[PDB]
């Protein structure tokens, strides 16, 4: 009754704040692949100067 | 017939001697640069399992 277009203000904003979160799930899920694959990358790296460590 | 044959030696000789040499002097150079290429490839992975070593 008070808040009418108070509500709609508020109806934008969520819609924007859906909108960044949409990216910041998807940027850090891209960032989740990204550092999973270098993590296994130099774990494997590390692996292998584990078991034969050079002179 | 002797001088035949010694011709027949000599075409054999410089016709053989042009393929060497082209053989030689191309593949020589070119592998030259393999091996400094080959050089700088395998220094550089080397330093990068000796920083693996220091991670460790």
């Amino acid at each position: 009754n008070a808040f009418e277009p108070a509500f709609a203000e508020l109806a934008d904003a969520v819609a924007d704040l859906e909108a960044n979160m949409m990216h910041f799930q998807l940027m850090h899920e891209s960032l989740a692949r990204f550092s999973e694959s270098f993590a296994s990358f130099l774990y494997g790296l590390n692996m292998n100067a584990f078991c034969v460590d050079f002179p | 017939a002797v001088k035949a044959r010694q011709l027949a030696h000599l075409h054999s000789q410089l016709t053989q001697l042009s393929h060497n040499l082209a053989t030689t002097e191309n593949l020589m150079r070119m592998t030259a640069v393999q091996a400094e290429a080959m050089r700088g490839l395998g220094s550089w992975h080397a330093g990068l399992f000796m920083a693996a070593s220091k991670v460790l």
